[PDB]
């Protein structure tokens, strides 16, 4: 190796100093080259949109809870002992509460009942505050029902209007300095001008505060009904019983949810079956898992009663009221005709199955409050066999969701000619599998989107990533 | 004295690996329960094996570097092949691995709540890389107090994260811990991949290079400021991955890409933008700690046989070694092209702890083997015995995990053998060859202007 002295006057040379300042200026521009390539690699990348700061009610589902008394059993039907099943409630992953009218209410003299005072044979003021705080720690939120008349035929005091229609508005202000989240008024064909007492008090909702909700249930089939409550409110949540009446065929199904779509104008919606009733009470017991799919998927809250998750029937039962049936938590729950319950018709019997009615209720309970395309995302169906029904959630460039429901008994396969869908989130050739509705598929399978054979009664929830 | 010593510890072992480390020892175990029990036992783990480096290196007292530990307790090509492994594989791949997660951190404020393209992230990782290099080929004293500044950049880039995890915890108790022990399932052949992840959190006690009569009163002073100064880390990492789990569930850490900024999206207070700053200043500061300790450990190895004389030679005016840059930069960059971190992780730390469970095995094989040689202190036989045999089962265990990217390494240290005989015992094969490799030397050495001094 060379030493100090004879390097200095070698490397002072001409040409040898030329060679080192080309090496350095060649190394520099490489450098400012890949810098600005950076740069307009960063610049030419695809915007992304901005995220609507959803409100709390868009986040996941409703559980409405009518009777309190069967609810947990005869006796222990106190709001005391409501606060040992949130564990449960939090274990479904319901974002909200509609518990019952706790208030006091004997017949139809209206000067006696009042919307103020809570019955004593539910609890008390301050189980109700401890209610609203444990609930408030574990974040479910509470909503009270107020409907007057709650024991009786004609729940809005048919005689006359004024007085009762001015003690709402002494209760909307009274319990919401309590910490309600939400009020429920239900049977609102039965109050006379009803969509002018609805902005009202859609109006106190929202002067308290923001996050507050109102929901109105009514029990009109009618589109042109529906749509006459919502000609002066956008906010408002109506719970129907527009889907209740047929879907058989899987045409008749799709043509009213793109109906009713259409024709509110893509805008927030609830998708429920009825205002106080199970899904067993309008459905046979075969498509319960494929009306639960459809529920948890459409673009809007989806509302369910107690015990709709274990498909509590009443009509496979010996003697109860049918509004209110008992719930079935153990082996043990149904006190008389011993031995009519068994494993598979009780919650403990069902929280170990895998293949379980509460197991896809739990499956499609956080999969709707977690991802991100099926809280937000658009609506696209598109034609398909006949006898199905599919569409396609998709946000931005999140994952995208394909459900595709066989409303009918025979063996048909989907032919799936998209050809409408926007360029964004189009067909893919191939896509996985999270869950089907029957036994008989495995999890994570990825499947070619043309020989998609579907047995009887299945429904499937395929997706796809953003690609192009 | 103790004070400065525990300082300078604490200051070259905490890091960016905290960021880098907590996706992937989450996703080889289960729940948050075996994670924090991972994040406590590498610690200790690493407490011992500072602590037989440490008794190691006053014993044999030569010119630093556990290349002169496996030297001379093992002498000829063991040593050879740690010095070929050394520029071969671990180096680039520790440099490209804390340039990845910069560059990933300062993409973080024009991207918010979107995907990121990963031919942006490389082209500026490959920016960081050479403005690093050309910072240290100029004067060092720059390059000491620059590094003297993101220290302290890097103590607030872990303070501002832990201040804030713990007024989320004593406020409302907030806990999705609850089933702590509870993971998915199972983590049986996947298990040395987190201890690939949670030592890397703590590296940086193996350049220290402990000599004997610099500290005060140094029969005692060493091993205390190791015990205390390793055990504050092991408090102040397990606190923080308790501060991560007090905001995110462990299914939001294994989709996100980086958890630093998910912790402050939903802990804003309108400058959330501080810590994507502060990241990149703590993944600098281990990025600038580059070509030295390099540096003279290519000069001791090029002192014998090895590493031809090329290197370890120094620029004439602004005396900064320049040919190990030169001979490190299209390494890294190579490396850096290529596959992601969860291959150059374990790339990188099959043949880092195989080399030093070696070395720790090799005190124990001095110890016994050769009582004379004093010691001025002395540690429990059980420490580097157990130090050497998790060392050696784990990277023994990780050739049944993913062996097509730490097998590769095995068979780099294995050609490291068919590169020893040619190399070292032989006498100029061809003459083709010499007076080919003297142009070589003295065209490059024109070039650079460098002397041995
Ligand atoms: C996939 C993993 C990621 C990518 C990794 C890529 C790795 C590519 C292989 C790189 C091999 C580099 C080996 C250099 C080792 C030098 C060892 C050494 O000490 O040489 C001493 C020898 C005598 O020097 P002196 O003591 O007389 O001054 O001085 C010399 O020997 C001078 C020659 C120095 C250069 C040695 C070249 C060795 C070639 C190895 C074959 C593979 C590349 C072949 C490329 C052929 C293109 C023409
Ligand atoms: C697909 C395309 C592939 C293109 C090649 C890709 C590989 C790129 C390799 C880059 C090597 C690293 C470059 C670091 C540059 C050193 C930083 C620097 O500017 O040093 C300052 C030094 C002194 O300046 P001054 O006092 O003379 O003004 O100024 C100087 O000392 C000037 C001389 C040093 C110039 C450095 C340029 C590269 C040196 C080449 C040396 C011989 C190459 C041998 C093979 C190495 C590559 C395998
Ligand atoms: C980041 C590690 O290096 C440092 C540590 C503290 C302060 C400064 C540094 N520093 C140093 C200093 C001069 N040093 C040299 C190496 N040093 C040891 O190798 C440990 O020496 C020991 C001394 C006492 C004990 Cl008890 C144990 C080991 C310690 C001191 N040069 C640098 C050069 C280029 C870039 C950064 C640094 C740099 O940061
Ligand atoms: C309540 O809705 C009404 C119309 O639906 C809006 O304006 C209020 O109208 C009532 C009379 O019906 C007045 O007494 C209020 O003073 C009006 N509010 C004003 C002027 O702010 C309005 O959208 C809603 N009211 C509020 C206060 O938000
Ligand atoms: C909704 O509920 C009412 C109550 O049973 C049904 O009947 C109406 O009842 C009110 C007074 O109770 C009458 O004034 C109406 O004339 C009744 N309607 C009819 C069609 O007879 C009503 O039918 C229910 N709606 C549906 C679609 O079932
Ligand atoms: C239902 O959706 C259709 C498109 O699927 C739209 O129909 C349009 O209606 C307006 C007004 O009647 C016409 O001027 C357009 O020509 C129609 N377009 C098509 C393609 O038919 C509309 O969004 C909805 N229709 C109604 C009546 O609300
Ligand atoms: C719980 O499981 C039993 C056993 O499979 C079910 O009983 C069968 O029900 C089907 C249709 O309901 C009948 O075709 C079988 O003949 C029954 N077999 C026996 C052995 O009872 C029972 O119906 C299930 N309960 C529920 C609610 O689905």
């Amino acid at each position: 190796g060379l030493s100090k002295e004879e390097l200095l006057k070698v490397a002072g040379s001409p040409g040898w100093v030329r060679t080192r300042w080309a090496l350095l200026l060649l190394f520099w521009l490489g450098w400012l080259g890949m810098l600005a390539g950076a740069v307009v690699i960063i610049v030419r990348a695809p915007r992304c949109r901005e995220l609507p700061a959803q409100k709390w009610w868009h986040t996941g589902a409703l559980y409405r809870i009518g009777d309190l008394q069967a609810f947990q059993g005869h006796g222990a039907g106190n709001l005391a002992g409501l606060k040992g099943r949130l564990d449960y409630l939090s274990s479904l992953k319901v974002k909200g509460l509609v518990l019952g009218p706790i208030h006091k209410n004997q017949k139809d003299d209206v000067a006696q009942t009042d919307l103020l005072q809570i019955d004593p044979n539910f609890g008390s003021k301050e189980d109700f505050d401890s209610l609203l705080q444990s609930a408030k720690k574990k974040s479910i939120r509470v909503i009270l029902d107020l409907t007057p008349n709650y024991r009786g035929e004609n729940s809005w005091f048919s005689t006359q209007v004024d007085t009762v229609a001015t003690k709402v508005k002494d209760a909307l202000e009274f319990w919401l300095q309590a910490g309600v989240d939400g009020f429920q008024v239900r049977d609102i064909e039965n109050l006379k001008d009803a969509s002018s007492f609805l902005a009202e008090w859609q109006n106190i909702t929202k002067g308290f505060s923001e996050d507050r909700l109102l929901i109105a249930g009514t029990n009109s089939s009618d589109l042109q009904q529906i749509l006459s409550l919502l000609e002066s409110n956008k906010d408002l949540l109506l719970t129907s019983s527009y889907l209740s009446d047929s879907g058989s065929t899987g045409e008749h199904t799709k043509s009213l949810v793109t109906q009713y779509l259409n024709a509110t104008g893509n805008r927030w919606c609830s998708w429920s079956l009825s205002q106080a009733r199970l899904l067993t009470s309008f459905l046979p017991a075969q498509l319960l898992r494929l009306y639960q799919l459809m529920l948890f998927t459409l673009p809007g809250t989806p509302v369910f009663s107690y015990g709709d998750e274990i498909g509590l029937d009443a009509a496979a039962l010996p003697g109860q009221p049918m509004e209110a049936p008992v719930m079935l938590w153990d082996e043990s729950s149904f006190p008389d005709i011993p031995g009519a319950v068994s494993a598979n018709m009780t919650v403990k019997g069902q929280s170990e199955d895998p293949g379980s009615l509460l197991s896809l209720f739990r499956r499609l309970s956080d999969q709707r409050s977690k991802e991100r395309s099926l809280l937000h995302g658009d609506f696209h169906a598109f034609s398909a066999g006949p006898g199905l029904f599919s569409y396609i959630r998709h946000w931005d460039q999140n994952e995208r969701f394909l459900v595709v429901l066989n409303f009918g008994d025979v063996g048909l396969s989907a032919g799936l000619q998209a050809s409408d869908l926007p360029a964004s989130a189009s067909l893919p050739a191939k896509a996985d599998l999270l869950l089907s509705t029957q036994p008989g598929r495995e999890e994570g399978s990825p499947l070619e989107l043309e020989r998609l054979k579907l047995e009887p009664h299945e429904g499937l929830l395929l997706r796809f990533p953003y690609a192009a | 004295t103790l004070l400065r010593g525990v300082s300078i510890i604490i200051g070259t072992i905490i890091g960016a690996g905290i960021f880098i480390s907590p996706k992937g020892v989450l996703q080889n175990t289960g729940s948050v329960g075996m994670s924090l029990t991972i994040w406590t036992v590498c610690g200790v783990l690493s407490l011992f094996g500072a602590l037989s480096y440490a008794e190691l290196g006053t014993t044999i007292k030569k010119s630093g570097g556990h290349y002169t530990y496996i030297l001379e307790v093992f002498g000829p090509l063991p040593a050879f092949v740690r010095v070929w492994v050394e520029l071969l594989i671990i180096r680039p791949a520790a440099t490209a691995v804390i340039s990845l997660a910069f560059g990933r951190y300062i993409l973080e404020p024009f991207f918010i709540q979107c995907e990121i393209p990963e031919l942006a992230i490389k082209l500026i990782t490959a920016v960081g890389i050479t403005v690093v290099m050309v910072l240290n080929s100029m004067s060092v004293s720059w390059s000491a107090r620059i590094q003297i500044f993101l220290t302290f950049c890097k103590l607030t880039a872990i303070l501002i994260i832990i201040v804030p995890g713990v007024m989320q915890l004593i406020k409302g108790q907030t806990q999705n811990f609850k089933d702590a022990f509870s993971g998915r399932d199972s983590s049986i052949t996947r298990l040395p991949l987190a201890f690939y992840y949670g030592m890397y959190a703590y590296a940086g006690w193996f350049y220290l290079n402990f000599v004997t009569e610099e500290v005060e009163n140094p029969e005692k002073t060493i091993p205390l400021a190791i015990c205390i100064s390793m055990a504050i880390v092991t408090i102040g990492y397990v606190l923080t991955n308790v501060a991560y789990f007090t905001t995110i569930n462990a299914e939001e850490l294994l989709l996100s890409n980086a958890v630093a900024v998910t912790f402050s999206e939903r802990l804003l207070g309108n400058f959330s933008l501080a810590v994507p700053i502060f990241v990149a200043l703590s993944c600098f500061g281990s990025m600038n700690g580059g070509v030295f300790a390099v540096s003279r450990l290519f000069y001791v190895a090029s002192r014998e046989g090895h590493l031809p004389e090329i290197l370890s030679m120094i620029h004439v005016r602004k005396h900064t070694p320049l040919p190990a840059v030169i001979v490190l930069h299209p390494l890294t960059m190579i490396m850096l092209f290529s596959g992601d971190l969860d291959s150059l992780l374990n790339f990188l730390s099959f043949a880092r702890w195989l080399f030093i469970g070696l070395a720790v095995a090799g005190l124990i094989y001095l110890r016994y083997k050769c009582p004379d040689m004093h010691r001025p202190f002395k540690v429990p036989l059980f420490i580097p015995a157990l130090f050497s045999f998790t060392c050696l089962f784990m990277v023994a265990l990780s050739l049944y995990s993913d062996p097509f990217s730490t097998g590769i390494g095995f068979v780099i240290t294995l050609t490291g053998v068919p590169a020893y005989y040619l190399f070292i015992i032989w006498d100029k094969k061809p003459r083709w060859f010499r007076i080919m490799s003297e142009k070589i030397t003295r065209t490059l050495q024109i070039i650079l202007e460098v002397v041995p001094e």
